[PDB]
């Protein structure tokens, strides 16, 4: 080697040294996929969200942990050509809109379609179901039969939203896939709680399975 | 001439043939399988401790069944030969353990400390790690190379089947060396597995599969104790009782007592490999 | 007189 | 009335398959029947590029046969010297989501693309002695899937938007849409010319454009499913395209139509890359089923396999003296192969 | 609406077309023309290979 | 790119001084840094060599364990401490920035110095040291002790120029190369142990003293200086 060669050397290994400290410092983060339906509260999910057209990627710092979002939704294309780039995400966040009578069997085929991706096997969801008062109010009029004909029983809201969630639970077909659901509304300011939690307990399930207990 | 014969009963060791024979066969089909299907981390640890059992049990299987269940006397495989077994089988023993230990406290970061074991945990650390386990339970056999080897106890000075290989120092040197190896190999590996297999199944108990996984760990620091301790129990003896304290009853027990103990060990090895994939 | 096999 | 142009198209449609039917005096089998097949090619790994702390999607040769540049998902755009294996530039990307790169044929200049819908163009020779972001060129409306410098104030670009476009680097505006494509366009390929390209798509289709006039000439449609690679036959004659069909094609620009088919009924799975060797005879396939292919490319045997990687091939490159092979993968490791 | 694609497959069907016959062959003539020149068919020595 | 060397100044034997050169205008951290002397009527002569990182450090024969080279990145200033100064230590330091990665142009921008007045090697020949000349085409030859195409294929040699009063810039690197910024006038030719830089059509400000320098190996060595006039 001459001078140059060995300073050439010299160079990469700085190189290779940031890499490793930026690697480092990436793999604290925990990734999350935002999917849902249009106006269906992704943009609220959590009132602390900080953003930081395309992805539009939102960042906050809750109970030790850093969370990055990805919301998906000016890519108005074939997800079938970009959606393998969040394979390695911790989990997904589902938003539905309980409301929304009409974008119902839009929320649902798309989350068959998420839940049976074979990218997305083997990766959790959670599931929000928001504007639960604002569903319970509608009930009243509208017996949830204008969006679910095959449905009977009581309008009220605990068996209604029991049969939204059954809906949405039964495209599952994979052992190692779990579905976290909670019924939020406008007001509810415990959201990055949630997320924490079902994040938490997805993490020890990999861990357990990777450990072969 | 009868100096180091012992009549010991024919069937118990025709049973000899009937166990240690098919803990052979289990063990080296499971092991192999474990090792076959195996070729994040936890791959690399079963694949130690399987091939660990895998070498302990088929070098152990055929010299024990010649040297020490049938072919009592005169040992046919040297000084050179014994040393190789006593320190192979050491170091073995050693690594099983380690291995074990080893992978207890990979399942307690995991699991325990989720968020910790994402960024700590790499295939070359893990590596590295079996590695210098492996070094270690190397070096830990290293004392026996020089604590054992042949001597020829005949009544008289020379006869062709008075020689066998034992220790080669008196008790000073016995004592330590046993001691070591016990604490080395049992207890401080009883204690690491123990304690934190019994807090990861606490926690898992806090909270229906999931019981069975509670199971597994449990059954593990079972094993450890049910394989491991009445095994080492008889070196303890070996060192402990004195000429004045030996009797007739005590030296055919010995050798009853070995034979069981010696398939307890074997046992352990033969099915770690189930306990770990099942 | 003691055991030679450990 | 929309029933006479869908009855005109048709008949267009007719007659253009009746053209091409009647040019089909004979298959590129027949012809090269009588030739000496290239047998056993066994290629090994003789570099290995690490550095890489995820995916890497994009991977392109520079024009000196030594430089190349690799994307990954790290948010890292890194410029490998091969034959030391020393990392010469190590480029944050403002957004980690890169599933392209190009290298000016000069080498001054990097290009860098993906879901964030812009094509950064960075600089490389300039005083500071650090690269810093030249342009920003933004304008689709739809992720980035292939990018490729004309010259270094030229850069095509193809979106998931349906629509390819030449750019200006210096104004940053565009100055030529090409439209025509029904589903996104996933690759794109210069010609050695650099006079027109090919682009294919989602929608089981290739077009051959005219950079200077900004139209369609020929469109190509033999696939089943999406063309997701194209590469150009060294002469600018013909070029190659692999699909999610498990298949890849040879079309012929003067005939119009295809020329030689490239599947094993052993192979079930995509193609996400092709390239030619310099001599035209070697076609070299990554597949994702975790190996590259290659192809005698003018007898439809399968010369050899590329079987190092242990995930995804997902960018393949031939160097311009046809000395090396560069193969890059979802392992975040390149290999070079001779 | 459509006649913007009645109007491309006039001009993709007025073109000038030749036999497949004679594409492969140039094919041919021009892989066996650069036939020597491709390293990755013919390895060259390790003093010339760069790798 | 600017570098402001400071210090210097009247010293007495024996005694000791700080120089420092402030560093502005370039990524400072990314570049390795040298100290080069040039005494009053005589050529250049390397000093010391820090590179970035701080991790390579090297001195001249004549200065090792009296100087020594320093870099406080974050303020983005290069040190030279000098210690137990003698006469032979007259001179004006200049520090000069250096990137070394392929196809990389080291040497490439030199400071204004500071004057320090105090009361094997391969050895660089230039075969003139004075050639009389506007429109004419010249060449300075320049041989080496040892053949300087190393078995990469490279072959390291710089050439400088140094117009009165100002400080030496870099024209062509590895012998063929030439520095951005010199018009195409300037080319570089030869081979191991004989090289020639032709300057066609000679013009006004191509007056100076020429250099040549080896960076196959440390220590730098420089020729004595081929000086072109009109």
């Amino acid at each position: 080697l001459s001078a140059e060669d060995k300073a050439a050397v010299e160079r990469s290994k700085m190189i290779e040294k940031n890499l490793k400290e930026d690697g480092i410092s990436a793999a604290k983060d925990v990734k999350l996929l935002l999917l849902g339906a249009d106006n269906s509260g992704k943009s609220t999910i959590v009132k602390q969200m900080k953003i930081i057209t395309g992805i539009v990627e939102t960042h906050f710092t809750f109970k030790n942990l850093h969370f990055r979002l990805f919301d998906v939704g000016g890519q108005r294309s074939e997800r079938k050509k970009w959606i393998h780039c969040f394979e390695d995400v911790t989990a997904i966040i589902f938003c539905v809109d309980l409301s929304d009578y009409n974008r119902m069997h839009e929320s649902l085929m798309l989350f068959d379609s998420i839940c049976n991706n074979k990218f997305f096997i083997d990766t959790s969801i959670i599931l929000f179901l928001n504007k639960k008062d604002l569903f319970g109010e509608k009930i009243k009029k509208s017996p949830l039969t204008i969006c679910f004909p095959e449905y009977t029983g009581p309008n009220t809201y605990e068996d209604a939203a029991a049969y939204i969630q059954a809906q949405f639970e039964s495209k599952n077909r994979s052992p190692n896939k779990e579905i976290y659901c909670h019924m939020t509304c406008a007001t509810d300011t415990n959201n990055a709680q949630v997320i924490f939690d079902a994040v938490t307990d997805i993490i020890i399930a990999n861990n357990l399975r990777g450990c072969g207990l | 001439n009868s100096d180091l014969d012992v009549n010991t009963d024919i069937y118990s060791k025709v049973l000899v043939t009937a166990i240690y024979l098919a803990l052979f066969v289990v063990g080296t089909v499971g092991n192999s399988v474990t090792l076959f299907t195996l070729a994040s981390t936890v791959h690399y640890h079963l694949g130690s401790l399987a091939l660990s059992d895998l070498l302990i049990l088929l070098l152990a299987m055929p010299v024990e069944l010649y040297n020490f269940i049938w072919v009592h006397h005169p040992w046919a495989f040297g000084d050179a030969g014994c040393r190789g077994y006593y320190f192979l089988r050491d170091a073995c023993t050693y690594a099983t353990a380690l291995n074990v230990a080893s992978l207890s406290v990979e399942r307690y970061l995991a699991i325990c400390h989720p968020f910790k074991a994402k960024t700590l945990m790499s295939r070359s650390r893990t590596k590295k790690f079996i590695s210098a386990i492996w070094l270690a339970s190397a070096l830990l056999a290293i004392p026996m190379l020089f604590t054992m080897g042949l001597q020829n106890r005949s009544a008289d000075g020379t006869h062709p089947g008075g020689l066998v290989c034992t220790p080669i120092v008196d008790t000073a040197t016995v004592k330590v060396v046993i001691q070591v190896n016990t604490f080395m190999s049992f207890l401080f590996p009883m204690l690491v597995i123990s304690i934190l297999n019994t807090v990861i199944a606490n926690k898992l108990t806090v909270m229906q599969a999931l019981r069975h996984g509670v199971l597994v760990l449990r059954a593990v620091v079972i094993a450890f104790v049910v394989c491991w301790l009445p095994y080492h129990v008889r070196r303890l003896m070996f060192c402990y009782i004195s000429d004045e304290q030996w009797t007739t009853f005590l030296f055919d027990f010995y050798h009853y007592f070995y034979m069981l103990t010696n398939a307890l060990f074997y046992a352990s090895s033969a099915i770690n490999p189930i306990l770990y994939n099942l | 007189r003691r055991p030679y096999i450990l | 009335e929309l029933d006479q142009l869908r009855q005109e198209a048709e008949q267009l449609k007719n007659q253009i398959r009746d053209a091409r039917k009647a040019c089909a005096d004979a298959t590129l089998s027949q012809i090269t029947n009588n030739i000496d097949p290239v047998g056993r090619i066994q290629m090994r790994t003789r570099r290995t590029l690490r550095g890489h702390l995820a995916k890497i999607y994009a991977m392109h040769w520079g024009t000196d046969s030594r430089l190349l540049v690799s994307a990954s998902q790290d948010g890292k755009l890194i410029i490998w010297d091969s034959y030391t294996t020393n990392k010469v530039h190590a480029i944050p990307l403002r957004s980690s989501w890169v599933m392209t790169c190009a290298y000016a044929p000069s080498g001054n200049y990097v290009a860098c693309g993906g879901l964030d819908n812009i094509c950064s163009i960075y600089n490389l020779k300039t005083r500071e002695g650090n690269v810093r972001v030249s342009r920003e060129l933004a304008g689709h409306t739809g992720y980035l899937s292939c990018c490729r410098f004309l010259d270094d104030n030229q850069i095509v670009t193809s979106s998931g938007d349906t629509t390819c476009a030449l750019w200006d680097i210096e104004t940053g505006q565009q100055t030529t849409t090409f439209t025509g494509h029904t589903g996104d366009v996933m690759s794109l390929s210069l010609a050695p010319d650099t006079r027109l390209f090919v682009s294919g798509a989602c929608d089981a289709s290739a077009k051959l454009w005219d950079v200077r006039e900004g139209m369609c000439r020929q469109t190509f449609t033999g696939h089943e499913s999406d063309i997701n690679a194209i590469c150009f036959f060294p002469n600018g004659n013909a070029f190659a395209t692999g699909s999610d069909d498990a298949t890849c094609r040879l079309f012929d620009l003067r005939a119009d139509q295809e020329l030689m088919t490239y599947s094993h009924d052993n192979i079930i799975c995509g193609i996400t890359s092709v390239s030619f060797s310099k001599s035209g005879r070697l076609l070299l396939a990554g597949y994702d089923d975790f190996n590259c292919n290659v192809w005698d490319a003018l007898k439809a045997d399968r010369a050899g396999v590329l079987a190092g990687h242990d995930n995804r091939v997902s960018c393949l490159g031939v160097t311009d003296d046809g000395m090396a092979v560069a193969t890059g993968s979802w392992d975040s490791f390149l290999k070079i192969w001779n | 609406q459509a006649r913007k694609l009645v109007e491309q497959l006039k001009m993709e069907a007025n073109i000038d077309r030749i036999k497949v016959s004679k594409a492969a062959a140039d094919l041919m003539a021009y892989c066996e023309a650069h036939a020597k020149e491709d390293p990755l068919l013919t390895p060259v020595p390790a003093s010339e290979n760069p790798f | 790119v600017q570098l402001v060397e400071s210090g210097g100044g009247l010293v007495q034997p024996g005694g000791s001084r700080k120089l420092s050169c402030s560093a502005s205008g370039f990524a400072f951290s990314s570049f390795g840094m040298h100290w080069v002397r040039q005494a009053p009527e005589k050529g250049l002569e390397w000093v010391a060599y820090i590179s970035s990182g701080s991790g390579t450090i090297y001195y001249a024969d004549t200065v090792k364990g009296r100087f020594t080279i320093s870099r406080d990145d974050p303020k983005n200033t290069l040190f030279l401490q000098m210690t137990s100064l003698r006469s032979e230590d007259t001179a004006m330091y200049y520090c000069v920035r250096s990137i070394y990665y392929y196809g990389s142009s080291p040497f490439d921008f030199w400071g204004q110095g500071t004057t320090l007045t105090v009361s094997s090697d391969i050895v660089m020949t230039q075969a003139t040291s004075s050639v009389p000349v506007p429109g004419e085409s010249v060449s300075i030859s320049c041989r080496s002790s040892k053949s300087l195409l190393h078995s990469n294929g490279n072959t390291y040699l710089y050439w400088f120029l140094q117009r009165p009063g100002q400080s030496p810039q870099l024209l062509i690197y590895r012998m063929s190369n030439l520095a951005s910024g010199v018009p195409d006038r300037f080319s570089g030719s030869g081979s191991g142990t004989a090289f020639t830089l032709t300057i066609s059509r000679l013009e006004a400000e191509d007056v100076g003293v020429y250099y040549c320098m080896q960076h196959l190996e440390y220590p730098l060595t420089f020729g004595a200086g081929t000086k072109l006039e009109l």
